RNA sequence: UCUGGUGGAGGUCCGUAGCGGUCCUGACGUGCAAAUCGGUCGUCCGACCUGGGUAUAGGGGCGAAAGACUAAUCGAACCA
RNA sequence: CGCAGGUGCAGAUCUUGGUGGUAGUAGCAAAUAUUCAAACGAGAACUUUGAAGGCCGAAGUGGAGAAGGGUUCCAUGUGAACAGCAGUUGAACAUGGGUCAGUCGGUCCUGAGAGAUGGGCGAGUGCCGUUCCGAAGGGACGGGCGAUGGCCUCCGUUGCCCUCGGCCGAUCGAAAGGGAGUCGGGUUCAGAUCCCCGAAUCCGGAGUGGCGGAGAUGGGCGCCGCGAGGCGUCCAGUGCGGUAACGCGACCGAUCCCGGAGAAGCCGGCGGGAGCCUCGGGGAGAGUUCUCUUUUCUUUGUGAAGGGCAGGGCGCCCUGGAAUGGGUUCGCCCCGAGAGAGGGGCCCGUGCCUUGGAAAGCGUCGCGGUUCCGGCGGCGUCCGGUGAGCUCUCGCUGGCCCUUGAAAAUCCGGGGGAGAGGGUGUAAAUCUCGCGCCGGGCCGUACCCAUAUCCGCAGCAGGUCUCCAAGGUGAACAGCCUCUGGCAUGUUGGAACAAUGUAGGUAAGGGAAGUCGGCAAGCCGGAUCCGUAACUUCGGGAUAAGGAUUGGCUCUAAGGGCUGGGCGGCCGGCGCCUAGCAGCCGACUUAGAACUGGUGCGGACCAGGGGAAUCCGACUGUUUAAUUAAAACAAAGCAUC
RNA sequence: GAUGAACGAGAUUCCCACUGUCCCUACCUACUAUCCAGCGAAACCACAGCCAAGGGAACGGGCUUGGCGGAAUCAGCGGG
RNA sequence: GCGCCAAGCGUCCGUCCCGGCGGGCGGGCGCGACCCGCUCCGGGGACAGUGCCAGGUGGGGAGUUUGACCGGGGCGGUAC
RNA sequence: CUGGGUCGGGGUUUCGUACGUAGCAGAGCAGCUCCCUCGCUGCGAUCUAUUGAAAGUCAGCCCUCGACACAAGGGUUUGU
RNA sequence: CGACUCUUAGCGGUGGAUCACUCGGCUCGUGCGUCGAUGAAGAACGCAGCUAGCUGCGAGAAUUAAUGUGAAUUGCAGGACACAUUGAUCAUCGACACUUCGAACGCACUUGCGGCCCCGGGUUCCUCCCGGGGCUACGCCUGUCUGAGCGUCGCU
């Protein structure tokens, strides 16, 4: 994902399985050269990304 | 350098934001007098003001 | 023959930039950084020029997840002083006490004989 | 007292890296370079060389002292 | 017709812009070097692939970082402009993409220093000042006095009062100082100790005890029980072992106090460990085979964290009492303040084995599916020897200093004993022991790191801080050649070989006659064996000066380590190692000799010409960056104020 | 002030050795210069550019009087 | 070597217990550790010092000047 | 009445006896042997013969004429 | 003959003078004469479907609401507005909103570290972890509370 600049992993986690209804295993976080942060959601085991990746319309 | 400070990054991140050249439609723009970028910037001709 | 690289943003030979050389399961030498050596603790006494025993020399910080007894030896200033210079104590308490009774004892029978 | 060993001192000698810059008054001299290049040279455990961080600001600083250096500017810098 | 001016240019080394001749001229000459073929393509001296020939030659033209740069990184496309010839190419242009951390840094601590408040000064913005002219504590064992909430008999949270209490003062200051804790394998076009797999670890929290273990479960009097073993009562129990050094899995405890670690220079010499190099064999693959070579080349693992064992060290302990002094080091050094001898203890353990672990990695030989399956399978990943070898590191022990070579956060140990716990339960307070549960937020991270990503106006022979460092020759990190890795000769090519030049050589006979002057060049040069003067501050001068040798080959002599001493043992007189004998193992040199070459041999490379004097400065050191390196300055010493 | 071992990229004289410093120059090598394809400057410039004498601001390319003078160029050269 | 956070006395309590006094349990105060006296202790002192004026010294510092004529200027002369 | 080239021959000339083979030459050394010393074998710089041999020689040397292919082709101009 | 050189004219070009124009200046004059801890000026970073700069804006970001107006905006696209079951655009602007620095305000200038009181979620009054909200700067005035003083006194 694209987050804000001003979102830590605790808050970009609890956003992520509020609009998705999903589990997050650990949130990994970097800072483009563009300016905007992308986080890095590992989804926990028992759901998979692929189908949630169906349900937000990303592929 | 690598070690740098969020201050100089975003600095960086905008200037690296603003170096693209004009939109094509610009110039179709009733009243248009802009034909080129003339602010653009080459890293190794023109030093940055930090 | 194979050259090594620093693994770390640190490309000075300082005193917290020591490394030694392993050999990997994947038959390559690599660099492993290494602790510092540790003292063990030196006799509050201040003439002993030796260290403790019975202490483990290790850096200050890894000593509080050691158990107190790795930290210390079973007597009276165990991990603090040396056993020869508690036994000098023990005698040099004794043996001036004894000479203040005798002190207080010879002034006493001095006084009551004056 | 003499001899043979051992020992490893020194602002010690030859001499690398490093630091410097003698002579050719060589090269170049609208240069590679608003001071560089080659051979040859001085020193190379010490008054040694060097990074970063700190302090001293213009009639002031700093100077193993050449009026030297103080951002290609110094017998008082630069800016307005 | 009147009115009013910023009203007339050839000049001013005039100002701004534009343009000539020079001139298709100077130039595209620092660091050895390119050639053949093919591919793509309109187009190739310059791109890519392959094959040759060369270079950097590990103090690299290699692999990585710090500053600085800021997207230059990566893929695709273009060939307008730029990259001083081209270009199918680029660090150019365009379109997309790329930097993932509790355990790598920042963040925290103080250093040199910077800097507020109090105070003082100051017309004033403000300045001095950092403990100095301040009532500078806002916290806490604990106790009491009240409210409140709960798994509410009780405990916990919150206000007030006693008790304690020096901040020896805010705060800032290091991406090289201090500073807990992560390492193997795989994965990308570009990320990675950061992602995946695996195996660990530190810190914090757990109240309502997470489970165990410890504390901690004995003794006396009796009674019953055949007796064991149970019933009542009474008294213990904040662990235990070793003579000791100290040890064991825990092994209560506050204010207060003492101490330790963090936390220390430079140089030398020895020793231990590892990595690298080396030597002898065994595998697997490859090269050569015109002749030989059982050959030559490559490759031949086990991370952290635990456990055990070597090994290293010790001013640690016990017995004991030494001169006919002994022990002992390369050097030293040690002993009645306790040697030698014997027996223990501790610390470190980066080494070996082991869990991790072979399932993974690598080598090699095959079999599959399809672009990727960490596909599948077989075999292997072995046994030794050396050393003043180089590097790193751990130790021990010395030398030098009118030089003595940080601080603070942070962590620990001890002294004391204010307190707490429970009356004999299967118990309490307590536990730095074993396992179990939860969390670790913010920022940096791509790439260049320089004869093309930095500064010098540029792809500028300049400048710019570090880390790793193979073979041969040889004193060597010297120079010369080579391997791993890298490159395309440094902003162009073709042809020719004139003058003058830049750089490198040679020269008959003289031998400084040249010139201000031996400027420049040349002579000498290494090592071994001889031999060395005047003078002198006795240290030197000194490689003084002068002479001889030096290759190749074949031998000789000397210089060491281990083991043993009358099927398997052993109760034994019966043996005697004693001019140190036998066997086995091993590396590096030194000296001497014979032979031998067209007298050539430190055969390249590396590599002091010397002597007799005068002047100045004592010496080492320093100086005008960019014309003066000197006799100038400094200096120890002397003297004065 | 005088002296003085050791030292000195300090100034000087002589001697041995050695030599292209010289008599007296020559030959060889690499890179240039040269010519070509491609690229492509700058300084400088009143107009320009053959001499002798004269006079002249007393040393002329220009003036006077003589000598004379023939497109366009190349490589060198240092009198002007 | 160790040394603090009182022992010991003398009294006063309990809304606390067990037989007005006693015992137990938990507390308080005084002495131990004297009283009084106006500046914490000591050293100077109407001096030093500070503010204002006055005299001296003051190239440490500032600003400025350092004639003219002249067979070039200077020196010399004065024909100034 | 051929020609000039390219190879190849031969002459000249430079240096100084090539590789291989053989040796009863070679300072010496090791092994077998008999069971212990005749011989044989091997290592070994170098030496002797083959061998004034081998190698180079116009590219700006001399004569060939033996082999091989090639040489009547191309472009631009010039008139009393 | 040419070539070369010189001059003139025509035409063509390295060039951008002259003329004409001007949503710009300069000068004079008139009326107003208003910033900020309720956070100013000035910086920084962001915000458009395609948009770099200028401009406008602030997480509601090239704008929301309201009023007036009355059919567009426009470079392309898309879909509003049926053009009264009241509204495109523009103007005005009194409502709402207004990121980070900055006098700049919890301490410090590094996306560093706190404290007190509340709210929600994990566990349940560990306030242990995460998220959110309100406070937490200096000087100074009136009042308030708590205090100090061998300062002056009174009752004891």
């Amino acid at each position: 994902f694209i987050v804000d600049v001003k979102a830590n992993k605790h808050q970009i986690k609890q956003a992520v399985k509020k609009l998705y209804d999903i589990d997050v295993a650990k949130v990994n976080t970097l800072i483009r050269p563009d300016g905007e942060k992308k986080a890095y959601v590992r989804l926990a085991p028992d759901y998979d990304a692929l189908d949630v990746a169906n349900k937000i319309g990303i592929i | 350098s690598s070690h740098k400070t969020f201050r100089i990054k975003r600095f960086l991140a905008k200037k690296q934001k603003q170096n693209r050249p004009i939109p094509q439609w610009i110039r179709m723009k009733t009243g248009n007098k802009i034909r080129y970028n003339s602010k653009r910037r080459h890293w190794r001709r023109t030093k940055l003001g930090l | 023959v194979q050259r090594l690289t620093y693994r770390r943003r640190l490309s000075y030979n300082t005193a917290s930039n020591k490394t030694r050389l392993s050999r990997t399961p994947g038959n390559r030498i690599v660099y492993l950084y290494t602790k510092k050596v540790g003292k063990a603790p030196k006799s509050a006494c201040g003439v002993c020029p030796g260290r403790l025993r019975g202490v483990r020399a290790v850096r200050p910080k890894v000593l509080m997840r050691l158990s107190k007894t790795q930290k210390h030896v079973s007597r009276a200033y165990g991990g603090s002083m040396c056993a020869k210079c508690v036994r000098d104590r023990i005698k040099r308490a004794f043996l001036i006490e004894e000479q203040k009774i005798v002190v207080k004892v010879l002034k006493a029978q001095a006084q009551s004989q004056k």
